[PDB]
């Protein structure tokens, strides 16, 4: 009933940059976060991010440093996740997950952007 | 980091039976421990969180159990359609964790 | 002659351990130390309380029981050009009067408030709670809204300080009525309770700087016993030594004890100016660096022990419940954490109590200081009456203080708290340390020391009064001055003019530093050499 909407399929080449968007759409955006994760290729997941969108605050990984950089857009209700510098190593489908604050429970999850390199 | 693991990747008993996962963790979390149901192409769904709470809107016959460190997922007589992977999230400490999985054949 | 002495040795030390010990002890030390490390933070701690704390410390007290002089009228015998570090350090000690003083109000108001069986913090149908007053957890099957506060912050935000009246620093609004009150109230016990002087301090200080330590031991023995408090302990004393490699904790370390024992403010050189000749400060000075560290490890363990409580019956990860720095973990988590507990009014009334009682004995001795100094400084229109200049200066002190006691007070608390006291105190305490080691000379010092004492302090004294404890206090500086913070205070940031007037209230007490060593051009004219001989020596004793 509630389903967060992403990008497709692409080709990056290793050593550019590209972005994965989120549109949520269903529930109040603004009152809840939006974490990233990314799935390896059948391997386990893995939490990136956070995003605050009341105050674009943010709360990432630290093995994600310099990884993904993570912006908000509430005008039409978006979630933007920049990679830069991508290499054949971590491009895996990528997750956009809302979760409430501090049961954190990833509540929905997106429809999965196989990111190729 | 908070790392997470579960039991093998193959053992899992068919129809019938009770199949329950187990999820060690490295560090002792009270109750703070999630699971998920990805099944083979989908995006994981959240089924059991602070492992003893099912999510609203999930089948009855989904149970969890364990606190401090044992961990169970206790999901018996598996129907034909709960063939996935099961992980096992943390709510303890920034950066949340996830864990191997298991897959239940048949 | 004309000087007066304590009344017993063991008022000096209970008065100096009461400045010694305040909120700083309290909620500053052990979130520090968690964020730094944890139990490794110890180790750099131990470092810069050794080098850089003690010897400011003893060499402060040394001084301050020779010369018998308070912050103004001691710079007379050293270096009459530094005479304007009296007129700094009343700035400084009026602003401190300003913004601290407010802390112990709503203290006092949340210890008028709790006066029932039923704590007001604990509920969510009141008068004061919106639609998002979630109460505290003792279930995990409600969720929690990112707009979603417990009702204790929401007490504090809305009741208690009424911050939502405010938009911000841009307008107050207005002035309430309650914290007013509460804030005469703490004035009137502070001036009935310093006019006399220390003849009188120490008689009050033998309650006022004891009850914090029976509150504190009462609270420790209730946290040890709640279930899942060994986590919080655990948290607190599990090192991380993969923290000690960068800069930051040294430099927190270093901020902390500075701020925990404070030299260089007139306080301790008043308080040794009512001391005995032959008295041996060197164990005092040292018994009471040992035990304001002591009291900061206990309360750290009190405050922990409680949090880790917090953790197990809501979520864990103390580091998330604690990600405030301020009176919020002590106003809004640990009232939390009184409200859940059994026999709950009990312990809230000895919690602020506790509060009340540690921010008494310290405002007692930074006005004490420069009443002192003042004193030493002008006895021929003072000092006769000391009964007098004593409602002047908290009548003044209350005027400056009532800008904090509107609506958006929480915001100008800050700005004074984080501009008005670090830099401008530490470049006061360094350039008196150097007046003191360098132009007054270490040889000079040392004879006197040996006078006084009975025996000269050792080459490590001297090795941390010339060359560890200057350095070590510029370091601070050149640290704090590099990185100017970006304060925010419940989801709000500051504007660019905040930064300026901070900047400006920052420097309108080192200021008055350079303006007295060139206003004295008038006093003494002639040749340049003549002004630098003639204001470094001091006068004739
Ligand atoms: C030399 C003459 C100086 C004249 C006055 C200059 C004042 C300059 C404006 C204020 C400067 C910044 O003021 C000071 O900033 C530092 C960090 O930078 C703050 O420091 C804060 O963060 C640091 C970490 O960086 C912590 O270790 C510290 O405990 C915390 O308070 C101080 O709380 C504040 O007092
Ligand atoms: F910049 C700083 C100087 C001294 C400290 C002190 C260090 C020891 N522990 C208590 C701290 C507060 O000292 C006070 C309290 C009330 C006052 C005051 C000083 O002057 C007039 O009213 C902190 C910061
Ligand atoms: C709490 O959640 C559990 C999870 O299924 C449910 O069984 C129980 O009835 C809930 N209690 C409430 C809503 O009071
Ligand atoms: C919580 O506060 C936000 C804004 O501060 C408001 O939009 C929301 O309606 C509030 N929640 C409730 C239940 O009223
Ligand atoms: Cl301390």
């Amino acid at each position: 009933e509630v389903q967060l909407q992403q990008s497709g399929p692409e080709l990056v080449k290793p050593g550019a940059s590209v972005k994965i968007s989120c549109k949520a759409s269903g529930y109040t955006f603004t009152d809840y976060y939006m974490n990233w994760v990314k799935q390896s290729h059948g391997k386990s997941l893995e939490w990136i991010g956070n995003i605050n969108p009341n105050n674009g605050g943010t709360s990432y990984n630290q093995k994600f440093k310099g990884k993904a950089t993570l912006t908000v857009d509430k005008s039409s209700t978006t979630a933007y996740m920049e990679l830069r510098s991508l290499t054949s190593e971590d491009s895996a489908v990528y997750y956009c997950t809302r979760s409430p604050v501090r049961p954190y429970y990833f509540d929905y999850w997106g429809q999965g952007t196989t990111l190729t390199v | 980091d908070i790392v997470m693991t579960q039991s093998h990747k193959f053992m899992s008993t068919s129809v019938g039976d009770r199949v329950s996962i187990t999820c060690k963790a490295s560090q002792d979390v009270s109750t703070a421990v999630a699971w998920y149901q990805q099944k083979p192409g989908q995006s994981p769904k959240l089924l059991i969180y602070s492992a003893s709470y099912r999510y609203t809107g999930v089948p009855d016959r989904f149970t969890g159990s364990g606190s401090g460190t044992d961990f169970t997922f206790t999901i018996s007589s598996v129907q034909a359609e709960d063939l996935a992977v099961y992980y096992c999230q943390q709510h303890y400490s920034i950066p949340r964790t996830f864990g191997g999985g298991t897959k239940l054949e048949i | 002659g004309e000087r007066e002495t304590w009344g017993k040795k063991v008022d000096f030390l209970l008065s100096v351990i009461g400045y010694a010990v305040d909120l700083g002890n309290v909620w500053r030390f052990p979130y520090i130390c968690y964020q730094n490390g944890g139990g490794a933070f110890l180790l750099p701690y131990t470092i810069m309380a050794i080098f850089g704390g003690i010897p400011l410390f003893y060499m402060e007290l040394a001084l301050g029981q020779y010369h018998r002089n308070g912050c103004i009228s001691i710079w007379r015998k050293i270096c009459p050009i530094f005479k304007g570090i009296g007129y700094a350090i009343c700035i400084i000690a009026f602003y401190i009067a300003s913004y601290y003083n407010t802390i112990m109000a709503w203290a006092l108001y949340y210890l008028i408030s709790s006066f029932t069986d039923q704590l007001p913090w604990t509920s969510c149908k009141n008068s004061w709670n919106t639609g998002n007053c979630t109460n505290y957890f003792s279930e995990d099957n409600i969720t929690w809204t990112l707009h979603s506060t417990s009702p204790a912050e929401e007490f504090y935000t809305r009741h208690v300080l009424q911050i939502h009246r405010s938009k911000g620093l841009q307008d107050l609004g207005g002035i309430s009525w309650q914290l007013a009150l509460c804030i005469m109230l703490i004035f009137t016990v502070i001036y009935f309770s310093i006019w006399k002087g220390v003849k009188t301090s120490g008689k009050v200080v033998w309650v006022t700087a004891t009850f914090p330590y029976i509150i504190l031991s009462v609270l420790l023995v209730r946290g040890a016993t709640l279930p899942g408090a060994w986590r919080g302990v655990l948290f607190y004393l599990k090192p991380n030594w993969q923290k000690l490699l960068e800069t930051g904790v040294w430099i927190d370390a270093a901020a902390q004890i500075f701020f925990s024992l404070g030299p260089g403010f007139g306080v301790l050189l008043a308080f040794a100016s009512y001391n005995k000749f032959n008295n041996n400060c060197y164990q005092d000075a040292l018994v009471t660096s040992v035990v304001n560290c002591m009291t900061s490890f206990v309360s750290g363990f009190v405050i922990f022990t409680v949090l880790g409580y917090m953790a197990e019956m809501r979520n864990e990860d103390v580091s998330e419940v604690a990600k405030d720095a301020g009176p919020s973990l002590l106003f809004i988590t640990y009232a939390e954490a009184i409200a859940n507990m059994p026999a709950s009014t009990f312990f809230a009334i000895i919690f602020f109590l506790m509060l009340i009682t540690l921010g008494l004995d310290s405002t007692f001795a930074g006005l004490e200081g420069v009443i002192t100094a003042v004193l030493d400084e002008f006895p021929h229109v003072w000092a006769k009456r000391r009964e007098r200049f004593v409602l002047a200066v908290v009548i003044t002190c209350f005027f400056g203080s009532l800008v904090t006691l509107t609506f958006g007070g929480a915001y100008v608390v800050k700005l004074l708290e984080e501009y008005a006291t670090g830099p401008a105190v530490l470049t006061v305490a360094l350039i008196e340390a150097v007046a003191v080691s360098w132009f007054y000379g270490i040889t000079q010092f040392c004879r006197d020391v040996k006078e006084m004492l009975g025996f000269s302090p050792g080459w490590f004294w001297r090795i941390c009064w010339v060359a560890i404890s200057p350095l070590f206090l510029l370091f601070i500086i050149c640290s704090f001055l590099m990185s100017p913070p970006q304060l925010r205070l419940f989801q709000y940031n500051y504007p660019y003019w905040s930064i300026i007037l901070g900047y400006c209230i920052g420097t309108s007490s080192f200021i008055c530093i350079p303006t007295y060593i060139a206003y004295r051009l008038i006093i003494t004219p002639g040749t340049f050499k003549e002004r630098i001989i003639k204001s470094i020596t001091p006068e004739t004793p």
